[PDB]
């Protein structure tokens, strides 16, 4: 039931502008705690600010006067409107809720956002090219097969692979992207299937790259 | 013969909250009607369940000066108001409570005592501010690491002001937290501290019962 | 600006085992009112969002397991997995909602001991689409080892690459506690079918001798 739906995310250039929103259902945004956490990409968590109460405002100091908090009763949202965005503010953001009770004391947080990214960077958003990584006999070690795709030259992060729209999720293993010198990034997303079912089943990863508006599918067949 | 307290709770009735200025204490009464957040300035109020158990049916109530206002304090500024508890569009503070701050740059070490002569039961309370950030201990206290000492004959306890800003309740960042204590005929309270303390201004002797 | 320390950065332990995360404040997360310390515990699977497991240093929420606990008052505490299982290899912060700036810890990694798994390898050539374009991304594939510390050399022609070559690793599975590595080999059009042979070779704990699988065409 208690769900925080994010976005608003992407690429800014810096000295840019960008508003998060958050969607939620369960509960009353007017009568709980309200906070932003950002990950930087692979370092801690990390506070941002919060709204509660008769829209009292606190920041953390390394984004207070740039970021501004709001919500909205009626659309039962919440929104970080961020200003003057720097390279450091790289992270994915965090929709937090806590049980403000008496309001008196502070409270954790209980139910979380699945995170949207927001890039800060000014080289501009490029579409990915995916390529087969076609099985053979040199991919098959026994009773089992392996076979992906090869998403590469793309920016910003992130994206996103499934396999035949979501209906095949065992044995698949996407692996984290990686930074090639020229500034782009690039990544493979394997799956272990029997080898047997090759012939049979037909085999689409799904990449989808919202800051560049793509989405390939792209079939992989044996060689 | 009961207590009539109409919007105002023990809490603000006991305080002195300004917002309570209609009420005189009448020496006696059998038990109280309340309509309950009292305190006008956020904080913890502590044995609230068991002050209003002793305060339930009284006799030979008084309201004294225990701790005058211009003479018990020297070396020390008194007149600290707030926006919080506010009386006709200005600032103000518990009509029996002071709230002690710096004067000419200084806070210095503080002492006072109080001797049970009313030969019955003396109802005294104070409170412990608990400031939102370092940089308003120092303003008002002049030290980081504040202490506050409530001795008597049959209680004993010392009080450490944390600094922590909590959510805003009133419109403050801070709290101040209530204390109270029954002192027998005979018997001495003594106070000492040198920063974050609300003194006492007004007491009440009492007969219990 | 409560200062939040956890110990270790990393915990690896066998499964089954018993694990213990100590979390030091910077000041005492206690009230003079009451007796309730104000810290909370977040695990965090890669991939997905924080979830909270204990709140005020004991308590936990629903549906958060029985091995979970929560010790300590004042500006000591702890988390303790009294038989950590194989769907705990997750991040764990310790964070106070005491004062604000609200403030998490640095994170401990958890980590699943089991028995010595080999990988198994396999070599992708690059696909025609690519090399029509003019980049040739050789990728050698490691599906699932133990421990994750692994080596994976290149060979052109019997030519030991460096330079042109990168690979990243996922982290631990929360169910096998296996991981699993790529690497892919960046080489242009002109310099792919100049050579022959390209082999990915593997060395490891659970391989007694290092494994090669090669493809020749190009
Ligand atoms: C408050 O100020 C001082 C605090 O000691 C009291 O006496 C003065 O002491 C300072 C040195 O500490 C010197 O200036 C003099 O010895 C004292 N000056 C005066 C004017 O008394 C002072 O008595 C205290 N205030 C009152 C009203 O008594």
């Amino acid at each position: 039931e208690v769900q925080l739906v994010e976005s608003g995310g992407g690429l800014v250039q810096p000295g840019g502008s960008l508003r998060l929103s958050c969607a939620a259902s369960g509960f009353t945004v007017s009568r709980n705690y309200m906070s932003w956490v950002r990950q930087a990409p692979g370092k801690g968590l990390e506070w941002v600010s919060i709204i509660y109460s008769g829209d009292d405002t606190y920041y953390a100091d390394s984004v207070k006067g740039r970021f501004t908090i709001s919500r909205d009763n009626s659309k039962n949202t919440l929104y970080l409107e961020m200003n003057s965005l720097r390279a450091e503010d790289t992270a994915v953001y965090y929709c937090a809720r806590g049980e403000m009770g008496d309001g008196y004391y502070w409270a954790p947080f209980d139910y979380w956002g699945q995170g949207t990214l927001v890039t800060v960077s000014g080289a501009s958003t490029k579409g990915p090219s995916v390529f087969p990584l076609a099985p053979s006999s040199k991919s098959t070690s026994g009773g089992t097969a392996a076979l992906g795709c090869l998403v590469k030259d793309y920016f910003p992060e992130p994206v996103t692979v499934s396999w035949n729209s979501g209906a095949l999720t065992s044995g698949v293993h996407t692996f984290p992207a990686v930074l090639q010198s020229s500034g782009l990034y690039s990544l493979s997303s394997v799956v272990t299937v029997p080898s047997s079912s090759l012939g049979t089943q037909t085999y689409i990863c799904n990449v989808n790259h919202k800051p560049s508006n793509t989405k390939v599918d792209k079939r992989v067949e044996p060689k | 013969a009961p207590l009539q307290l109409g919007n105002c709770s023990v809490a603000g009735w006991i305080l002195g909250n300004p917002e309570c200025e209609s009420l005189i204490s009448k020496e006696s009464w059998s038990y109280i009607v309340e309509t309950p957040n009292g305190t006008c300035y956020p904080g913890y109020f502590a044995d609230y369940e068991e002050l209003r158990e002793q305060l339930s049916s009284v006799s030979s109530f008084e309201r004294f000066e225990i701790f005058p206002k211009e003479s018990s304090w020297p070396n020390h500024t008194v007149t600290g108001v707030t926006a919080s508890c506010s009386h006709n569009g200005k600032s103000s503070f518990y009509r029996n409570l002071l709230w002690l701050t710096e004067k000419n740059g200084l806070y210095p070490n503080l002492s006072n005592s109080y001797v049970n002569n009313k030969e019955k039961e003396v109802l005294v309370l104070w409170g412990v501010h608990h400031p939102s950030n370092i940089r308003d201990q120092r303003a008002i206290y002049h030290t980081e690491n504040a202490y506050v000492s409530v001795v008597s004959s049959h209680y004993s306890r010392r009080f450490t002001p944390e600094i922590a800003k909590r959510p805003k309740v009133r419109g403050q960042e801070g709290r101040i937290n209530y204390y109270w204590t029954l002192l027998e005929p005979g018997d001495t309270i003594i106070f000492e501290a040198n920063g974050n303390l609300i003194a006492p201004w007004y007491a009440f002797a009492l007969s219990r019962g | 600006d409560i200062v939040m320390t956890q110990s270790p950065d990393s915990l690896a332990v066998s499964l089954g085992e018993r694990a213990t995360i100590n979390c030091k404040s910077s000041q005492s997360l206690l009230y003079s009112s009451r007796n309730k310390n104000y810290l909370a515990w977040y695990q965090q699977k890669p991939g997905q969002p924080p979830k909270l497991l204990i709140y005020w240093a004991s308590t936990r929420e629903s549906g958060v397991p029985d091995r979970l606990s929560g010790s300590g008052s004042g500006t000591d505490f702890t988390l303790t997995i009294s038989s950590l299982q194989a769907e705990d290899v997750a991040v764990y912060y310790c964070q106070q909602y005491y004062s604000i700036p609200l403030t998490f810890g640095g994170g401990t990694k958890v980590e699943i001991k089991r028995t010595v798994a080999a990988p198994s390898v396999f070599i992708f050539p690059p696909s025609d689409e690519q090399l029509k374009s003019g980049t040739a991304s050789v990728v050698c594939l490691l599906n699932n080892f133990y421990p994750r510390e692994a080596k994976v050399q290149w060979k052109v022609d019997n030519a030991l690459q460096s330079g042109n070559s990168q690979e990243s690793v996922t982290e631990q599975d929360s169910k096998d506690s296996t991981y699993s590595l790529s690497s892919t080999l960046t080489l242009s059009k002109a310099d792919y079918e100049k050579h022959k042979v390209y082999a990915c070779e593997v060395t490891h704990q659970g391989l007694s001798s290092p494994v090669t699988k090669s493809f020749n065409r190009g």
